């Protein structure tokens, strides 16, 4: 019967009350470590054919992820598309939005990362509304991969946000004609699991739940669209292994401006096609003339690290016996690291390679595994 | 009272949407902060006829 | 006032055959379509669909 | 001092250098600052436990100001009281400072906890049988009080009028006077059937003050300012509902005392027979047990020869032991006879409702001995950030006084010079382009003048409304019907009218003209007719406040003084020598120098029954 | 019939003015 008022006061100042904090970090550290154990060489589809379905309808308008949705989405499709482009060069992407309850190609499939990136910019200016459908983003993104080679792997990326979607027609018909033309789709969802995402990607990935991702804050956003530039790992009932004729262009250098042969615009500089010398602007790129994959070494050479991975650093026993007292690569002095009063040697930070058995402190450790992808204990190994 | 419908061909609505915009954008102005509160005016001349 | 896009009218009959064939016999027939939507939101049959 | 030698850059300190207190090696946590020479707290808001700090620091503490960064708290006697009063003991106050600040707590301030806090709750008055007594649980303490003797468990009485003074000589005394109504344990007066309608909300900050009130299950005088549109009716309605005895509300306006009436029978279950006006033209009291009398501060303290019928009401509310006093605007309460409401009015909780806790005189401090300490300090800026206010936009818009006026000026008496610096034309220029520049953008502009003739002038020139004393009461309901509707009447100008207690229609925009010397109880005044503007949900909105002062005069010095209690509140004023626009717009008022001329002419030249047929 | 003839004419006149515009 009483009121809030004549209650006894909060005291708040009273509720907060007052090492083994380094053992307490290392312990998630080593969960963090544990789920790396898995490291296997997974055959790769190295050729991708990814086509970025964006969400553009009323859900993005929740300013829930700041500032709004539907921004940092386009900014982190940007992002994504440097990333996607700077690790899989040969792979071509193509965009797609779904706004008012049509599907809407904003830029066709292609290999110049440049074009989506300006349509991305044009996209970010124009305000998200309408209701999604995921059946017309999958029946143009169908269309659109129709002419994919059968060497390219088929992929879809979803950005969805909304909870509901609205479709025209059936969508477990088109849910069955995406598995009969082989496209794995992987969504990630934005509020909460949808049911109908959740299926489309089981079905579409060989049984496969783990392609429906979530996020959690802004760097869980960051992660998943950072993991997706990846090369998802083929079924083993995939037997589409075929040669793929492709040429090298030779550099061509002029002073003097020339027509190029893919826009027809006065170029200097440009790659003359080893096959039919007709000149290209940018590369990975097809022949314009003659439609044959012209590439550089370089652009297969950043996908073998994908092809054999590096096996993840071991962590060194705290009373093995340490061959180096500094770092291998590195030569940073590794520390005493006395996580407590009788800790000692305890979690020592240097991280033995498995196959030279030499000893990296732990910016080797996240280098050599991330920018670099090569031991350099391995190359200095005189086998 | 009455009722009253707007017929369209879903191409003036387009225009529709840009005329909101308009709107909007006339919005904005209104809320607008006066030159004189977002920047000082100590370096400018002194106010007069 | 009330904004009626295409799409909208395209909704309308899809969703509600009854209303297209009210149009088709009416429309080209004794009254024009502006006339036979103000005819048609004063309507019960607007209420009943609603 | 602890044994430490002072720096060469001590110098400039003045027995202030704290640097003999030792730094804490936590001290990145603690967010406290204590000097030992006033007992000023120095708080940190960006450190961590800042607002576990800061709700102890507004329990415990005064704050002097309460900027972004930093904020500045005083421990006072009063604050203490009240501290004390809700349940904190002595040595918990001393642990928690202990443990909140940076440098240890001196031992002077220890020894100021001790004394402020002890001898405290040891004198209470009391009322008995509309009769004021004062009572102590010791015995020696009555026989030690000999200086004010007004004598008319142990316990003695005091007269009715000498209450005042006998608190003012207990606060000289370490024995402060403990004023709490225990109105739940009271069941000699009968007692109210009010609540609160269920569909009435109640703003956190209200809560908060009223748990201030109300901390202790017992209902403590005093005063909560908040500012206007903020809900202080709300708090005053709530705490009669809390109270739940006979409630008296003295305003300073009829409208004030009609407004509260229809603010009583709106926002709780109050049947309007247990309701009752002493006004000129109602005085019928409410027949039951128990009710609601709301009434004007001159028609309680009236020492002229009142009416049979008022003497007849004065006599019932004197006769009758009140159980809750509310006193709206309790800043006019410290004056010669408005001091004596509280005395004439037997009531056992006194509540102050303010907006402008400020005199330009020392009495506002003598508020604490007639109604009780200051229980809750609204934030202004953590309501205007919070969207419960406008988020006003302060400005001081200096005026260059022209040459042939200031030469008029400086060879003048005060009185002259004050109409002098009031209608230079450059002001109407200001004026006219504010006004204008904001009916573009769509604003209610209320301008503000004190002076009569300079408002009638600044309203005839420039062809918008004017609103004053002796307007009559019909057509200035129809100036504000038709400024709150008609969309060409944008802006209306006000004397002091609207400086006080009157209904006015919601604003975005205000003008100064002219001003009444240093009033900060004036200038917060004005201040809050636009703080309660409706626009407060729509992102990005602003009011706007414009003070326009003529330059190198004293209307700068009463400008400074005035907006002294605003940027005390917070506010920045923001000066504009420059506005942009003057020479571009179409219509100068006395852009020529001959219309300056005359009006420099006009301003001088302001200053037996046959027998009577007979009569 | 004020109601039946408002509605009436409200109708007829949208029907012109929509008439008009195409
Ligand atoms: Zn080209
Ligand atoms: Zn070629
Ligand atoms: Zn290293
Ligand atoms: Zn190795």
């Amino acid at each position: 019967g009483g009121y809030a008022w004549e209650d006894e006061i909060k005291r708040s100042w009273d509720l907060v009350k007052v090492m083994a904090s380094l053992v307490a970090s290392i312990v998630e550290a080593r969960k963090k470590r544990t789920a790396k154990k898995n490291i296997t060489p997974y055959q790769r589809g190295i050729i991708r054919s990814l086509i970025l379905t964006l969400d553009c309808s009323e859900a993005m308008l929740e300013k829930d992820l700041r500032p709004n949705r539907h921004a940092m989405i386009i900014q982190y499709a940007i992002d994504f598309v440097h990333e996607f482009f700077d690790q899989n060069p040969i792979s071509q992407m193509g965009i797609i939005i779904m706004r008012n309850g049509l599907a809407q190609l904003v830029s066709q499939v292609s290999g110049n990362p440049q074009d989506h990136i300006d349509a991305l910019k044009s996209i970010r200016k124009q305000e998200p509304k309408g209701n999604p459908s995921l059946q017309n983003a999958l029946e143009m993104a169908r269309g659109l991969l129709l002419p994919v080679p059968a060497h390219c792997t088929r992929e879809v990326l979803i950005v969805f946000g909304s909870l509901s979607t609205t479709d025209p027609g059936d969508i477990h018909q088109t849910i069955d004609s995406l598995v009969s033309e082989k496209i794995r789709v992987k969504v990630l969802g934005l509020s909460a699991q949808v049911a109908i995402c959740k299926e489309l990607c089981k079905a579409t990935n060989y049984g496969d739940e783990s392609f429906y991702k979530i996020l959690l804050d802004e760097t869980h956003l960051k992660e998943l669209f950072n993991e997706a530039v990846t090369p998802l790992p083929v079924n083993k009932i995939n037997k589409g292994f075929t040669l793929v004729k492709m040429g090298f262009p030779t550099r061509i250098f002029e002073d003097t401006p020339t027509f190029c042969s893919c826009h027809s615009k006065l170029v200097y500089g440009g790659y003359f096609c080893p096959n039919c010398h007709s000149k290209v602007c940018s590369l990975p790129t097809v022949c314009p003339c003659c439609d044959l994959m012209l590439i550089l070494s370089t652009h297969l050479a950043r996908s073998y690290h994908h092809l054999m991975p590096l096996k993840t650093f071991a962590e060194v026993p705290t009373t093995e016996k340490f061959r180096s007292e500094d770092c291998f690569s590195c030569q940073s002095r590794f520390p005493i690291l006395k996580n407590h009063k009788n800790g000692k040697l305890l979690t020592s930070s240097r991280y033995r390679c498995e196959d030279c058995k030499q000893e990296f402190c732990v910016d080797c450790d996240v280098f050599i595994h991330e920018i670099l992808h090569n031991c350099p204990g391995c190359e200095s190994k005189p086998v | 009272a009455t009722l009253h419908i707007n017929i369209t061909t879903a191409s003036d609505e387009v225009a529709q949407r840009e005329l909101q915009e308009r709107q909007a954008e006339e919005k904005r102005k209104q809320n607008a902060v006066p030159e004189w509160h977002k920047q000082s005016t100590i370096g400018k001349t002194a106010l007069g006829r | 006032n009330v904004n009626l896009s295409r799409e909208k009218i395209l909704n309308i009959f899809e969703n509600y055959p009854i209303v297209k064939k009210a149009y088709t016999d009416n429309v080209p027939k004794n009254f024009k379509e502006p006339e036979f939507w103000a005819r048609f939101f004063s309507s019960k049959l607007f209420r009943k669909l609603r | 001092p602890a044994d430490f030698v002072p720096d060469s850059v001590s110098g400039m300190f003045r027995s202030h250098d704290f640097s003999y207190l030792r730094l804490r090696p936590d001290h990145a946590s603690r967010p406290l600052w204590i000097s030992p020479s006033d007992g000023r707290i120095i708080l940190e808001s960006f450190s961590p436990l800042a607002e576990q700090a800061q709700d102890f620091l507004v329990t415990i503490a005064e704050p002097i100001s309460r900027p972004s960064h930093i904020h500045e708290y005083k421990i006072t006697a009063y604050s203490l009281y009240a501290a004390v009063s809700v349940g904190l003991e002595t040595d918990d106050i001393i642990s928690v400072l202990d443990r909140l600040s940076k440098v240890p707590v001196a031992e002077s301030i220890i020894n100021f906890i001790k004394g402020a806090t002890i001898s405290y709750g040891k004198v209470k008055l009391v009322i008995k049988h509309n009769r004021y007594f004062v009572e102590t649980t010791q015995a020696d303490i009555l026989q030690m009080l000999l200086n004010d003797s007004v004598i008319g468990v142990h316990s003695f009485e005091i007269a009715n009028e000498s209450v005042e003074v006998v608190k003012k000589r207990c606060q000289e005394i370490d024995y402060p006077v403990l004023e709490e109504y225990d109105f739940r344990n009271d069941h000699r007066n009968p007692d109210l059937d009010i609540d609160l309608k269920p569909s009435t909300q109640i703003r956190p900050y209200q809560e908060k003050s009223l748990s201030k009130m109300f901390g202790n299950g017992r209902a403590r005088s005093g005063i909560i300012v908040l500012p206007c549109g903020a809900g202080k009716t709300l708090v005053g309605i709530t705490a009669a509902c809390t109270i739940k005895k006979s409630v008296i509300v003295l305003c300073t306006s009829s409208v004030s005392v009609m407004q509260w009436r229809q603010q009583f029978l709106q926002w709780c279950t109050l049947q309007p027979e247990n309701c009752a006006v002493f006004t000129s033209d109602n005085k019928e009291m409410f027949q039951t047990e128990s009710g609601l009398v709301v009434s004007t501060y001159s028609m309680v303290a009236n020492t002229r020869n009142r009416s049979h019928d008022s003497q007849k009401v004065m006599d019932f509310l004197t006769g009758r032991e009140w159980g809750f006093i509310i006193l709206d605007e309790v800043h006019v309460v410290p004056a010669a006879m408005f001091r004596r409401v509280v005395s004439t009015i037997a009531a056992h909780a006194k509540l102050g409702l303010t907006a402008t806790l400020v005199r330009e005189d020392d009495k506002i401090g003598d508020l604490n001995f007639l109604i009780g300490p200051k229980l809750y300090e609204a934030n202004w800026m953590e309501l205007s950030q919070k969207g419960h206010i406008a988020n006003v936009q302060c400005a001081e818009v200096w005026c260059p006084m022209t040459a042939e006026f200031y030469q008029e000026y400086l060879r003048e008496t005060a009185r002259k010079r004050m109409l002098l610096y009031i209608m230079n034309p450059t002001k109407f220029q200001a004026c006219q382009f504010l006004i204008q520049y904001h009916e573009r953008r769509g604003d209610k502009i209320i301008v503000f003048s004190d002076n009569v003739y300079a408002l009638q002038e600044y309203a005839l020139k420039m062809g918008k409304p004017f609103i004053y004393g002796s307007t009559p009461q019909q057509e200035r309901m129809n100036i504000l019907q038709n400024f709150q509707y008609n969309d060409q009447i944008n802006t209306i100008f006000l004397s002091k009218v609207g400086d006080t207690s009157i209904d006015l229609p919601e604003a975005t925009c205000l003008i100064q003209i002219s001003s009444h010397y240093g009033s900060r109880r004036q200038e917060a005044q004005r201040l809050g007719r636009i703080l309660r503007a409706k626009r407060r949900n729509d992102e990005g909105f602003n009011a706007f406040f414009y003070s326009l002062v003529s330059k190198d005069t004293q209307e700068m010095y009463y400008s400074t003084k005035r907006q002294a209690f605003l940027v005390d509140q917070g506010y920045a004023f923001k000066v504009i020598t420059h506005l942009h626009g003057m020479e571009n717009i179409p219509n100068l008022a006395y852009a020529s120098p001959r219309e300056r001329r005359e009006l420099l002419q006009e301003v001088l030249l302001k200053n037996h029954p046959l027998i009577r047929k007979m009569y | 019939i004020k109601m039946t003839l408002q509605q009436i004419i409200s109708r007829y006149k949208d029907a012109d003015i929509y008439e008009e515009k195409r």
